[PDB]
RNA sequence: GGAAUACUGCCAGCUGGGACUGAGGACUGCGACGUAAGUCAAGGAUGCUGGCAUAAUGGUUAUAUGCCGCCCGUCUUGAAA
RNA sequence: AAGCUCGUAUCAGUUUUAUGAAUGUAAGAAUGAAGAGCUUUUAGUGGGCCAUUUUUGGUAAGC
RNA sequence: GCCCUGAAAAUGGAUGGCGCUCAAGCGUGUUACCUAUACUCUACCGUCAGGGUUGAUAUGAUGCCCUGACGAGUAGGCAGGCGUGGAGGUCAGUGACGAAGCCUAGACCGUAAGGUCGGGUCGAACGGCCUCUAGUGCAGAUCUUGGUGGUAGUAGCAAGCGAAACCACAGCCAAGGGAACGGGCUUGGCAGAAUCAGCGGGG
């Protein structure tokens, strides 16, 4: 799982990226399960994730957003223009995703405001734990760990 | 709040009791306890005599003298009983059971004056009703303190000498209870009670 | 009278009583 | 000057280990050498090792208390070198120049304007 | 600034902050009742006047009640009680910043103070107890936990 | 030199996306169907 | 805390099966993924299924009809403990389905060490006419005119210092 | 370079002309002495014999 | 006449810690009363005095002080936090510090 | 039959209280507001006021309290020894 | 460590689909990485113990 | 399910202590709070990477900048410095108006190696810079020599005179500290300066 966590980009904890899914990588979170908290973002979370934690890959450099004509200019070339423009390529997963996905610095993100909520974050969040899918309720989470 | 907060065993939790009283002291807060005697505890009797008799054995080896000395007399009983929630042995502790001090009875100075309990730790308040509850004298005497009835006796005479005390207060009252309430009721007081007073 | 108290030796030769009760089960 | 705030991050003396219980080992910092010792393993409550991260801020390096540069002035010549860094240099008169000397350090120093670190250096009244 | 700079200092970027006029909170409206937390006259009963160009608060005992001059003081070194007096009555805008400048009491001073005193005690009359509700001096009783307490 | 967030400050969140002047005369987060 | 779902799921329609069984059930959860979760786990024990091959059609949650009423439910459960599964049947006056579900599993817990985990509940109904009435310490408020009183009144104290000395009469 | 750094000298020494301001505002009572550890010895060791 | 106090009567603490390691910076300060981190919300931001006399008298007093703010809330019981410029002594861990009016928000 | 109201979720809704921070150093940039002139919360703090020379303040050492701190080196062995 | 070619489509403790008797070969499959390969040489290194997971032999057990 | 029984001795004894009983115990649920060198943010240090910068920049292009990431470490590798004796060169260097050395409850600097200054003692030579060179930097080696302690006014001479062996440091119990390791640690019991005479008691 180790390894699969580097190639998620998942390296430091408490790191956040989206994920495009199909039956590949659907089997990919089955074996970090133990080791994340995934699941369904909204328009919104997504709109408060980038615009205060968005940052962008530049040769290498992560650069801080923080004005369009950045995003114009590296990412012009799949007809991304705006700051908008990028939220639209994450939420509807489009034509050009694994690109302005990869764009994406992979989100750094401070321990939860309110906590965890749980007293033990390591079982599967069914059973009152963390790990693993929690579908609707990462916006919770997520914008307490924005 | 009050500098001096003479608190009073009677129907109290050995424990809690000294808990409270404990943190108390080490926040900076002169306490004194009162009719230790007539502390309490949890438990049949047959027992807190066990869960100290053992106690007692304990004693040091080589020289008995030196060692774990078991104290009778209530008051002091207790003491321990706190002397085992402060850090006892440095400066700050020290410094605390400095700030003590546990009577059996109730001696002057303090039989002139106002004392209290402490919720958080009374029989009556506490244990389901109808338990086994323990109650020092007793359990003192039982292993040695020789003087319950010292107490005892040189006591009835307080409670005494005071109720009579009571009465004569009692007395002055009720005259006042009645001149404000005469005097009650003319303008001036009135507008009190709009505010409230 | 008995203690109350384990011996870090028996607190942890109890995981190895457990561990030999894991290996007993399969076989 | 409008100096920075000089941050000085660490103004204890990095002594060395143990050169307080023996008289032969000396306040002079030397690394811990033993694998078998705690200070190279840096455990807690032990005594504090100098770490490159202590390093002083750029901008305020070198800098003395009244937010100058200290700076050696051997003789009248060396002086009025910093005839134009006056806001950012303070003369030192050195330890070894005269009495006789020295009182004429502070007569060009004084006049230019060049705040001396070290006055009433030998001199009386 | 005929003298150029015989040493070089870089001058200031051009610097993004206009001074905007203080807001006040809710409870101060000229001619309300306050308490003073600190000074010379801490734990005092005094009018609130009129709101300064220093961003200060010009108040008054006045100086006939509980002995406390024509005074600027800061906003936050004072406790707002409910209690409003009439303030109307006063001419206040001969004093601003420039009033309170020192380069034995100034006669000058002092006739100012009587103006204001005179058209300000017929208002304090009007209303049962203030002239000597002022003249006390506030404090704290055991009981009194101000985070319940009512000003 | 600094990063300056929208969400909070209005002023960034005008250069980011100024359609949110419109956004914001229009109510659109209350929206009544 | 609890909440009332109904779930009902359909193993994916192959060619020539087209729209399958649909089976319905009322989980008691606290979030419509527990719910889901515990959905499959009943379906790997009714018969041969997983959470792969099949598919959650509606999930719905359901509100308690009147919750200003005072019914008695009848409640079958089923529990695993330490030795085998076993069924059982209890009684709970009550407000609302949801509530009574929650302390069963208070008691559930209390009682038999038995988790969220390992209970089933089975069915849970209202019962209209008392003498259906089963259980004693049920029945024991069905008499007429029930007036009691609660003795011994602890009164919490928020200051540490009382000069009162507290008595508890109600 | 120099246009300007030779304006700023200019001016530094100019500002020099100050030793005039310590000069006729001279007339200080005081003036530096020399302490030789030798006198700081013959006028130490000479009043304890004197006493 | 028979009161002057324009302060909240609390005590000094402890040093916020954990079991092993303490923090001197952040003192720990009941307030009289105040029993919820709601009660103490009021406080935050008011300056603190610690105060004592000396052996020797300084500028005309023997009777010297430390000042310090109310920081924010400790747990539920309304123990404050409170750092002081010089910190506060430890050896004064149970000693009254008398908590002010200003700044004022009322 | 008719409203509500909780709960879940949203707001590029409004209005407060507290702590920490102020890097950088002529101007350029992206903007916003204004009819324009200009102004601004827009590529990182400015403004006003108070305290002093028998100062202000800062330090050294001796202890005190709280909390932490197994005796350094070498040589084995799986580390403790 | 230096040199040469590249700077890439050079690969990966990863998943998937495809094709045979947990596991082999391919992808105009996914995700991640501008850090790869070819020369030439040059230090230090040959300690086990514990736990996990498959078994293999095991009687009072342990192992 | 909880509870009693469901055997274990022998220096006093431990849910860690005190203590706890509608718990401060057991089961479960809900929230609130406490805190790590973890995570977030800002500054700072340094390193690496990417760059800007000349008809020359209001500072040595071996400068002065801009952006971003990163920071455990033994053997081992690479690099930048700090110090000592002597050599060449230089500062028309310092210096009896006190060189060097030595102290110092003194000041400043530098992450540090170290460098600087004041005060005191002192008495004749010495320092920075650029390069050279080497008998060049100490905590240990049952190191070598020299000097001095405790032991001790003790053993001792078959009131005076007067050693040596030895010496990391101290020496209270009880329990726990997994590894025939308890002596410093954890939790307790405790503990009042100062000293003489026994046992033949343990290590």
């Amino acid at each position: 799982p180790r390894k699969v966590l580097q190639l998620l980009r998942l390296t430091r904890i408490n790191s956040g990226t989206f994920v495009k899914v199909t039956k590949a990588t659907l089997e990919l979170l089955k074996l970090i399960e133990p080791y994340v908290a995934y699941g369904y973002p909204s328009y919104s979370t997504i709109r408060q994730l980038v615009y205060k934690r968005g940052f962008g890959k530049i040769n290498k450099q992560r650069v801080p957003l923080s004005d369009n004509a950045i995003i114009e200019a590296n990412l012009g070339k799949y007809g991304i223009l705006s700051i908008d423009d990028l939220i639209h390529e994450i939420i509807t997963v489009g034509p050009h995703f694994k690109q302005a996905n990869n764009f994406l610095w992979p989100f750094k993100l401070s321990n939860p405001s309110g906590g965890w909520g749980v007293p033990r974050k390591f079982k599967h969040f069914i059973q009152g734990g963390s790990f693993g899918n929690r579908e609707e309720f990462i916006n919770k989470l997520v914008k307490s760990m924005n | 709040v009050e500098p001096v907060v003479v608190i009073d065993g009677k129907g109290h939790l050995v424990g809690r009791l000294a808990s409270v009283v404990a943190k108390q002291l080490l926040n900076g807060q002169k306490i004194v306890v009162v009719r230790a005697e007539e502390l309490n505890i949890s438990g049949e009797f047959f027992r807190n005599k066990l869960k100290y008799h053992d106690f007692l054995r304990k004693a040091t080896a080589f020289n008995k003298t030196r060692g774990p000395f078991h104290f009778r007399a209530p008051s002091r009983i207790f003491y321990k009983a706190l002397r085992g929630m402060v850090s006892h042995k440095t400066a700050r502790g020290k410094a605390a059971l400095e700030r003590l001090k546990v009577f059996e009875g109730i001696p002057p100075p303090y039989d002139k004056k106002k004392r209290v309990v402490v919720p958080q730790a009374l029989r009556v308040l506490r244990l389901k009703p109808g338990r086994k509850y323990t109650t020092l004298g007793k359990l003192s005497t039982s292993v040695g303190w020789k003087y319950e009835d010292v107490v005892a006796k040189l006591e009835a005479k307080r409670k005494v000498s005071s109720a009579e005390y009571y009465a004569k207060k009692r007395a002055f009252t009720k005259k006042v209870a009645s001149a404000n309430a005469t005097a009650a009721e003319s303008d001036v007081a009135k507008q009190l009670a709009a505010l409230g007073y | 009278r008995q203690s109350r108290r384990t011996s870090t030796k028996l607190k942890e030769g109890i995981k190895k009583k457990a561990s030999a009760h894991r290996k007993k089960e399969k076989k | 000057l409008p100096h920075p705030k000089i941050v000085k991050k660490h103004t204890k003396k990095f002594k060395r280990h143990h050169s307080d219980r023996y008289h032969r080992v000396a306040e002079n910092w030397r690394k811990q050498k033993g694998i078998d010792s705690v200070v190279r393993r840096r455990f807690r409550g032990n005594i504090s090792q100098p770490k490159i991260g202590y390093g002083s801020n750029k901008k305020t390096k070198f800098l003395s208390p009244s937010g100058h540069k200290t700076f050696l002035v051997a003789n009248v010549k060396d002086l009025e070198t910093l005839t134009m860094h006056t806001k950012t240099y303070a003369a030192e008169i050195a330890h070894n120049i005269s009495a006789k000397n020295r009182v004429v350090i502070l007569a060009r120093a004084k006049a230019l304007g060049i705040k001396v670190t070290n006055p009433k250096g030998r001199l009386a009244l | 600034p005929k003298w150029y700079p015989s040493e070089d200092v870089a001058a200031l970027k051009k610097t993004r902050k206009a001074a905007r006029p203080q807001k006040l909170r809710a409870s101060l409206v000229p001619g309300t009742v306050l308490i003073l937390l600190a000074g010379r006259f801490r734990g005092k009963r005094v009018v609130y006047l009129k709101h300064l160009e220093d961003n200060t608060l010009l108040i008054s005992g006045p100086f006939k009640v509980n002995g406390v001059p024509l005074r600027r003081v800061n906003a936050r070194y004072v406790i707002a009680t409910s209690t409003k007096v009439s303030v109307e009555g006063v001419n206040v805008e001969k004093f601003n910043v420039e009033y309170f400048a020192k380069e034995e009491i100034k006669a000058e001073r002092v006739e100012d103070q009587k103006v204001v005193d005179k058209a300000l005690i017929a208002e304090i009359k009007k209303t049962p107890l203030l002239k000597q509700y002022l003249s006390a001096s506030f404090s704290l009783k055991n009981g009194d936990k101000p985070h319940m307490l009512k000003f | 030199v600094l990063k300056k967030n929208p969400l909070k400050n209005k002023q960034v969140l005008l250069r980011l996306n100024p359609y949110a002047k419109v956004f914001a005369a229009e109510k659109l987060g209350s929206k009544k169907a | 805390h609890f909440k009332e779902y109904q779930v009902i799921g359909r193993r994916l329609p192959t060619e020539s099966v087209p729209e399958p069984k649909l089976f319905r059930m009322r989980i008691f959860a606290s979030n419509e993924v527990i719910a889901k979760s515990r959905y499959w786990y009943f379906l790997q024990k009714l018969h041969k299924v997983k959470k792969a091959s099949g598919e959650i059609v509606s999930i719905n949650q359901i509100n308690e009809a009147h919750p200003t009423k005072v019914k008695n439910f009848g409640v079958w459960v089923r529990y695993d403990s330490r030795s085998g599964t076993h069924n059982m049947y209890k009684e709970i006056r009550d407000v609302s389905r949801v509530a009574a579900v929650e302390t069963l599993y208070q008691d559930m817990a209390a009682r038999h060490r038995a988790r969220f985990r390992s209970i089933h509940i089975l069915k849970v109904a209202e019962i209209e006419k008392t003498a259906d009435v089963k259980r004693q310490y049920v029945k024991q408020f069905l008499t007429k005119d029930l007036k009691f009183p609660l003795p011994h009144r602890v009164q919490k104290s928020t200051k540490t210092f009382s000069y009162k000395r507290p008595s508890t009469f109600y | 370079f120099f246009r300007h750094k030779c304006k700023q000298r200019f001016t530094k020494l100019t500002q020099v002309m100050i030793t005039e301001r310590r000069l006729a505002l001279r007339e200080e009572e005081r003036h530096y002495v020399g302490v030789a550890p030798k006198v700081k010895r013959r006028e130490q060791n000479r009043e304890r014999k004197a006493l | 006449a028979e009161s002057h106090r324009l302060y909240v009567k609390g005590k000094h603490l402890s040093y916020q810690r954990s079991k092993r390691v303490n923090n001197p910076n952040v003192s720990l300060i009941k307030i009289e009363g105040v029993a919820t981190p709601q009660d103490a919300q009021f406080y935050l931001g008011k300056r603190i005095a610690y105060v004592y006399r000396a052996s020797k008298e300084v500028r005309g007093s023997k009777i010297r002080v430390m000042w310090g703010k109310v920081t924010r809330t400790h747990g539920n019981s309304g123990v404050v936090r409170a750092t002081f410029r010089n910190n506060l002594p430890a050896k004064t861990f149970g000693a009254s510090v008398r908590i002010f009016l200003y700044p004022s928000n009322i």
